């Protein structure tokens, strides 16, 4: 919980240096998939990692159709070798990338978006049958609008037909007493953005 | 607030009993053993490591028997493997001292369920280590069951547990599939040898002896015999032909 | 218990500063109990409880100031030892021998600390022939204390002082009957005492012989002592 | 965590109780947890002696056990010694003691249940108590316990006198019931008992004339629609 | 500190933790299962769910023999299930003995929804994860469907369903008592009532039934038995051949 | 009192008089003395009216458990539980008991437990206050594998002369099939065995 | 800093599946010092290193007798030894009385397993906090087991526990088909157990205060040699 704090209190600034930047599509694809239905504290304390990494960042594909592409072969590889050389004692000063291979890796990274929504979508709905209560489903909230915002046509008219999908064919709102609040809200900020989609 | 997980009776917030999943992780970080149900009785099969030269050959045994008639291997914390077979055999003892016949597989493996299962009943004591492969035969042919930490158990015609469980599991299929009407008393002993030298693969840092008991109605009269000297050698080398 | 402080103790002392307020006077010829009655609602049943003025033996009996169902584990083991010494020595129980029995059940918590203290404070009026009439007093404290005149519960501290004013030792018994209503004057959070906020009880030297009388107040025969001044 | 389980009273349904010049009543609503559920197979009063009722507000189970324990402490501690059933007072009394115990005992929470017990010995003649969780007990003219606690006791201070026939009282607290209901309104949904006359028909028996049967009596499903037509 | 929630103490609003989530474990299992009145008889319908092609079916089982005349199924862990079974089959047989007829159907609800409320009550001792469906065929009340929960509460029901699906099943049923307007199945033969109970069933989970997708439980009087591998085969060969 | 029990070759059949008597006085000359522990296992009761009831209405119980649990009984484990009764108690009974039963396997089977308590399987057995006068008659007219009702005659006979000859034996011959078929339970009466 | 919420008590299983407070007591082994144990087909040896307090002080027996057949030397916790040799020299003499059986070293084994193993069920109690070896010879030859904390019972030629166990570990490891072949001398077997434990000394000094040996096997009970006795081995 500390170690997610600390990488809390200091996500816009990695936006930045365009070396740390790589690894923010990853760590972000894990926090949301690692977001536990049983613990209300792990989850409080990882929607503040998701919620950060989204208000400063732009849900874009920025690849330029240059083949090489995929997430592994290019963001993957070079993410580890920094890992490697930053366990082992070494210093991210002593380690050398070339600016050709750490801007695929940069561009490469900028595909997950798609793969990883199909994932938070899925982990909203699972959330609309949890006693996780009030303070913490609203911020749930503001991470489902924040990320809607960051995000380009391409992205968000995939994004739309995804709670559109999902909120007709749905086997998640059993328990007792439910937080519609989850998924109704996120639906009236796609309308927000795109009036056309309420006709239908 | 949490902290839903240091005590043992305590439900998380979706019905889950998180020490005993804990436990089902010190079963899968343990020897491996199997069960195989053949045509007229039941074959055990468990790995032996050996920590260093020192241990004595045949000399440190896994297999526990029951009565008379019935097998147990486990994979685990071994000691709470030997406290549940001892709970396992008062109980036996306790039924055939009252109504005669010797006790049932079925009625023997409810049993079992129960002490486990009364063991992830209040936050004091803390669930059994081993998943447990166990069977026999009774008064309607053979049994081969299998139990968790948890208490759940079912019958099985075969079973693996252990560091090598997916693995086994696999090649245990495989039997199930090719010959439907299960294999032969002897044949189920070659092929437990086979998967056992297979299943090390998942941990072929140390050494290991071979182990195997069974219970057959044509091959031990219906009584749990160990397999020893010229017939456990018939299957090592069996073994030794099909991982070359 | 940091400074020498009974903790749980004095939690228990000042909750009882709070519920009920109960008055004890001795006469030189009788004993009177009284209490206040707690929030009531128009619907509760006045006549009935008898809530907070128990009956003990035929010669002893207690007023209470603090949870009911507190005092009623009490009072029940109480009744009893008066009685287990009857069977016992055939001779009533003695006043300060029973109050010593319950004190040292309540100082038994006070103690044994694995079980939580009595709410509770008593005044026992009772008369025995070896010691005339009596008046004691029963925190969870555990310690009992000698009175001519005492209080307990809320405005405690305000009422000890009417009372060592307008108290005389000659004073006969329905002399103390007054004092005691007179100084519910102010102890009394409701403006105007009424019969059915009250609950009454007398020790008279028999409404007879040289002998002993013990009397629960009926509310009708306290609408009357009232009549002597209180409300009209 | 006595005030967490009078919390636990102060929802679930609403069920009260008045006591008149020649009889008590009591009742509440039966709420279905569903329609494919058969409400008759539960209920909400019960007999404890025949001389005496019970109604509760709160958790459904805590008041089974507690019939139970109840019905029973009423011989082994009164019926097996004095060859009388126990009076409303005492039964009462014993009961307080029993869920008082729930509390200062370890290992255990104090029950989920404000009880109104109505009944009738022959020396006190009627009376109504309340039992809270905390063990502590009242006795009551009339009151209400549970959701419409508070709308109902205040229209029973309104309507009641003390000169109520029982009559008069089982139209009182059909109204009272009314205005708190939850789901429907009729004999299904309604549960209610009084404590009146002797009832000789409901013995079982006939030939000694010194016992004459139950002043407890609980109101069937057609007696109740009957008086909420002429309502 | 906040460990109202690990145990069976009130919570601030007068709630039970542990026995709310204790519910949530009895879907763990993911079998739904539905209860039926007949003319005279009673059926229950589970879901067999057999993933493992090492297992073997016949063991594999949620429907509980507890005496002869009554019947059990279980929604819940398969542990649970069986401290309860056991527990019951022993209330059942001691009643006998000790009281001289058949224990009824709603009579041991009654006792295990007791037992399940101790657990509500008691520190030390934790609810299981299980919702006991009762049926028999009771000498005195008819066809009997009495269910009791981890909450300790109990109640007969016309028909019933319990699981992950439970309302899209319940919702069925009720409409289809709103319709026929009474409190049972009228028919006369159980063979007839058991095809009804997994028509319903198959109209409410969308999805097809094969003879190994099912359990059967029925009661009528003086017998409460299961149906066999085969005994469904029919039950299902009947309702294609008229659907 | 006075009975018996004959396998053969469709199953097993139990014989009983009907005379519990206390004294000189017959208390009830129509006793059931032919107890039901299960489906097809019964047994003979003779001794105390008061312990081999107890008895019988305890292994029914232990009985209708194991059937819950584990299954079907053998004709064998209703034995076990009647013996483990009788002899752990040994110091404080007076009972005399055969238990009988049909299962499939074995067909007929039957098992005598004396006072002791030791149990002794057998293909008939007779016990009871006035068996003493048959172990002649029966010995001599006994044959394995009979058809069935040249068993139900040997029983009448054996028993026509036990009450003959005892006068704490008496009543009616009540008799109890047990085969695949199901249960059929006899009656003779006096006028009828007496004329043999 | 790294701190752990699963190490509290022995009712409390890890995460990874691990029961610390084992682990933890599984390592009081290594808090004590040095002993030996080894065996050929005809006898056991086991030799200790008894630890001193003071230059005033006597050493700490580490050997102790169980029967006339059977003994067992502890490193790790003494009182832990104390009961659990109690418990064994019980059963021993149970086995004596009620069967007129010398109890199989084979099964005292499987005796101390499961009372080991009741002291990590349990809530509140802490585990056994020693290590035992054990020798006899029963009626299927000579023997020695291994004995932890963790009911882990195994059965061996030979092996060491404790304080720089490692250095003897290791030397028995490669003699092995050496002195398993010592049948019939009684002398050299023991020449071998002191020239093993000798590894896991530094620059120590083996003496007559030091050195605590015990022997047992065929046609000689278990006998303890402290003191002057043990002289003619260094």
């Amino acid at each position: 919980i500390s170690s997610l704090k600390q990488f809390t209190r200091v996500i816009r600034f990695i936006v930045m240096d365009k070396l740390y930047r790589v690894h923010i599509t990853n760590v972000l694809s894990m926090l949301v998939s690692k977001l536990d239905m049983n613990d209300t504290n792990l989850t409080s304390n990882l929607i503040n990692g998701i919620v950060s990494i989204a208000a400063f960042i732009p849900i874009q594909d920025l690849t330029g159709e240059d083949d090489y592409i995929s997430f592994e072969s290019d963001t993957l590889p070079l993410v580890q070798q920094h890992f490697y050389h930053i366990k082992c004692g070494e210093s991210s000063k002593t380690f050398r990338v070339d600016d050709e291979l750490l801007n695929n890796a940069f561009k490469a990274s900028t595909t997950v978006f798609q793969s990883m929504l199909k994932v938070y979508v899925e982990k909203i709905f699972q959330l609309v049958d949890v006693d996780l209560e009030d303070s913490l489903v609203t911020k749930i909230n503001q991470t489902t609008m924040i990320l809607q915002e960051s995000m380009d046509d391409k992205i968000f008219n995939y994004f739309a037909s995804l709670l559109n999908r999902n909120f007709w064919s749905n086997d998640s709102f059993k328990e007792k007493d439910p937080n519609y609040e989850l998924v109704t809200i996120p639906l009236a900020a796609l309308v927000r953005r795109n009036n056309g989609l309420s006709k239908e | 607030g949490t902290g839903y997980d240091l005590s043992n009776s305590v439900f998380s917030p979706d019905g889950r009993n998180f020490q005993v999943e804990y436990a089902v992780k010190a079963v899968e970080n343990g020897t491996t053993s199997i069960g195989i149900k053949c045509n007229d009785g039941v074959v055990f099969a468990v790995e032996k490591l050996i920590t260093s030269k020192l241990l004595v050959p045949q000399k440190n045994v896994k297999i526990q028997v029951v009565d008379r008639h019935i097998g147990c291997v486990y994979s685990g914390l071994i000691p709470d493997g030997r406290h549940l077979v001892n709970r396992g055999r008062e109980e036996a003892a306790s039924f055939k001292k009252l109504y005669k016949t010797p006790i049932p597989i079925p009625a023997f493996a409810d049993r079992l369920g129960q002490y486990v299962q009364a063991h992830t009943l209040y936050n004091s004591v803390r669930p059994f280590g081993v998943s447990t492969i166990f069977g026999g035969v009774d008064k309607n042919g053979a049994h081969l069951y299998m139990l968790e930490p948890s208490g759940s158990y079912w019958g099985y015609k075969g079973a693996a547990t252990g560091k090598g469980r997916q693995s086994a599991k696999a090649e245990l299929e495989k039997l199930v599939d090719h010959h439907p009407e299960g294999l032969s008393a002897r044949e189920a002993v070659k092929q437990a040898a086979k998967i056992i030298y297979l299943a090390h693969e998942d941990n072929k840092e140390k050494d290991f002896e071979l182990e195997i008991s069974w219970c057959s109605l044509s091959e031990t009269n219906g009584l749990h015999k160990f397999v020893k000297g010229d017939l456990l050698q018939e299957a090592i080398d069996f073994a030794q032909k099909e991982i070359n | 218990s940091p400074e020498g402080r009974l903790y749980q103790v004095e939690y228990a002392l000042e909750s009882i500063s709070h519920a009920g307020t109960a008055i004890g006077i001795m006469a030189s010829d009788g004993i009177v109990l009284a209490a206040e009655r707690k929030v009531t609602s128009t619907l509760l049943e006045q006549d009935t409880s008898t809530e907070k003025l128990y009956k003990l033996n035929d010669k002893i009996a207690v007023a209470v100031a603090g949870l009911t169902a507190d005092a009623e584990i009490l009072i029940n083991t109480a009744r009893i030892h008066a009685q287990n010494y009857l069977k016992t020595y055939n001779e009533d129980i003695p006043v300060e021998i029973l109050v010593r029995r319950l004190s040292d059940i309540k100082q038994g918590y006070t103690q044994h600390g694995g079980l939580r203290p009595f709410g509770v404070s008593f005044i026992y009026a009772g008369y025995d022939d070896r010691y005339g009439y009596q008046l004691y007093t029963s925190n969870p404290s555990g310690n009992y204390t000698g009175w001519k005149a005492i209080s307990v519960g809320a405005n405690t501290s305000a009422a000890q002082t009417l009372l060592q004013m307008d108290y005389k030792d000659d004073m006969k018994v329905d002399d103390a009957i007054e004092l005691a209503l007179k100084t519910l004057s102010k102890t009394t959070d409701s403006s105007a005492l009424t019969y059915d906020r009250l609950e009454f009880a007398t020790i008279r030297k028999g409404a007879n012989d040289g002998e002993v009388y013990q009397k629960i107040f009926k509310p009708q025969e306290i609408k009357d002592i009232l009549v002597k001044t209180g409300i009209t | 965590q006595i005030d967490y389980a009078l919390t636990a009273v102060k929802q679930g349904v609403t069920s009260l109780g008045i006591k008149a010049t020649n009889g008590v009543v009591i009742a509440t609503e039966k709420k279905s947890s569903s329609p494919l559920a058969m409400s008759e197979t539960l209920s909400k009063v019960s007999l404890l002696t025949p001389d005496i009722g019970a109604v509760y507000s709160g958790m459904g189970p805590d008041y089974r056990v507690l019939v139970d324990k109840s019905r029973k402490v009423a011989h082994t501690s009164y019926k097996r010694i004095y060859g009388e059933y126990p009076p409303t007072k005492l039964l009462v009394s014993e009961v307080a003691k029993i869920m008082q115990e729930a509390t200062q005992s370890g290992g255990v929470r104090p029950f989920g249940v404000s009880l109104l017990i109505a009944g009738h010995d022959e020396f006190n003649g009627f009376s109504l108590y309340q039992v809270d969780p905390s063990g502590s007990y009242f006795p009551w003219k009339a009151t209400a316990i549970g959701k419409g606690s508070v709308a109902a006791k205040t229209f029973l201070e309104k309507r009641w006198n003390d000169e109520l026939e029982l009559e008069d009282a089982i139209h009182i607290a059909l109204l009272t019931l009314k205005e708190s209901v939850e789901g429907e309104f009729n004999g299904d949904t309604i549960e209610l008992a009084i404590i009146g006359d002797e009832n000789p028909d409901l013995l079982g028996y006939t030939g000694i004339p010194t016992d004459k049967g139950p002043r407890f009596r609980k109101l069937t499903s057609q007696e109740i629609n009957d008086r909420l037509e002429a309502l | 500190a906040g460990y109202d929630r690990h145990i069976t103490i009130f919570s601030p609003e007068g709630r039970l933790y542990q026995v709310e989530y204790a519910f949530k474990a009895t879907n763990q299992t993911n079998i739904n299962s539905l209860a039926v009145r007949g003319k005279d008889c009673t059926v229950v319908i589970s879901q067999k769910k057999v993933p493992d092609k090492l297992l073997d079916p016949t063991t594999v089982s949620y429907i509980f023999c507890i005496s002869r005349t009554i019947g059990m199924v279980v929604n819940g862990p398969i542990p649970d299930a069986r401290n309860a079974a056991l527990r019951a089959k022993a209330e059942a047989a001691e009643f006998r003995y000790k009281y001289g007829y058949d224990m009824p159907c709603d009579v041991l609800a009654k006792r295990m929804a007791n037992l399940s409320q101790i657990y509500t009550q008691r520190a030390y001792m934790r609810p299981l994860g299980v919702i006991l469906t009762f049926v028999s065929v009771d000498e005195e009340l008819g066809p009997s469907i009495y269910k009791t929960d981890p909450a300790g509460y109990y109640v007969g029901y016309k028909a019933t369903a319990t699981g992950p699906k439970q309302q899209e099943i319940t919702t069925n049923l009720e409409n289809h008592f709103k319709k026929s307007k009474i409190d049972h199945i009228n028919e006369e033969s159980w063979e007839k009532v058991v095809e009804f109970a997994i028509t319903h069933m198959i109209d409410a989970l969308g999805t097809e039934f094969s003879k190994n997708d099912l359990e059967v439980g029925v009661a009528t009087k003086d017998k409460f038995f299961t149906l066999s591998a085969e005994n469904i085969e029919e039950r299902l060969v009947a309702i294609a051949e008229q659907d | 009192a006075s009975i018996m029990a004959v396998t053969f070759k469709d199953g097993v059949i139990l014989g009983a008089d009907s005379r519990t008597t206390t004294g000189a006085y017959i208390a009830n000359r129509v006793t059931d003395k032919l107890t039901r522990v299960h489906d097809k296992i019964w047994c003979c009761r003779s001794g105390s009216a008061a312990d081999t009831q107890a008895i019988a209405d305890i292994v029914q119980y232990h009985l209708e458990l194991y059937t819950s649990q584990y299954g079907t009984p053998s004709t064998e484990t209703a034995a076990s539980v009647f013996k483990e009764l009788c002899y752990e108690n040994k110091d404080n009974l007076t009972a005399g008991i055969i238990v009988a039963g049909y299962d499939d396997k074995n067909k007929g089977e039957v098992y005598t437990i004396p006072l002791g308590g030791s149990v002794h399987k057998l293909p008939y057995a007779i016990a009871g206050s006035g068996s003493t006068f048959i172990y002649g008659y029966c010995d001599k007219n006994f044959r394995e594998n009979m058809s069935k009702e040249e068993t139900v005659d040997f029983i009448k006979h054996s028993l026509s002369q036990a009450i003959k000859w005892d006068g704490s034996s008496g009543g009616v011959i009540r008799m109890v099939v047990l085969t695949a078929a199901g249960v059929e339970r006899l009656i003779f009466y006096p006028d009828e065995y007496e004329q043999l | 800093m790294f701190r752990n919420n699963y190490d509290g008590d022995t009712v409390t299983f890890s995460p990874t599946g691990r029961l610390f407070q084992v682990e933890y007591a599984l390592e009081a082994i290594k808090q004590g010092s040095v002993t030996v144990g080894l065996r050929s087909n005809t006898h056991a040896v086991l030799v200790a290193l008894k630890r001193n307090a003071d230059e005033l002080s006597s050493y700490q027996k580490k050997i102790i007798k169980c029967d006339e057949h059977m003994g067992l030397s502890l490193a790790g916790l003494a009182p832990d030894a104390r009961v659990l040799s109690n418990y064994l020299r019980q059963q021993c003499n149970y086995s004596s009385l009620v069967f007129n059986r010398k109890l199989a070293v084979e099964r005292a084994g499987h005796l101390l397993c499961d009372k080991a193993q009741k002291n990590t069920q349990s809530y509140g109690g802490r585990p056994y906090g020693v290590g035992l070896l054990i020798i006899g010879y029963d009626k299927s030859g000579a023997h020695l087991l291994e004995f932890q904390p963790s009911g882990n019972v195994t059965e061996l030629y030979g092996t060491a526990i404790g304080a720089r166990s490692q250095g003897a570990k290791t030397y028995l490891e490669r003699t092995l088909d050496t002195f398993i072949k010592i049948d019939g001398n009684p002398d050299e077997l023991i020449k071998a157990g002191v020239e093993a434990i000798s590894q896991s000394l530094r620059d120590e000094s083996l003496t007559v205060d030091n050195l605590s040996i015990a022997i047992v096997g065929k046609d000689t009970p278990f006998t303890i040699y402290d003191g002057e006795a043990v002289a003619k081995y260094i």
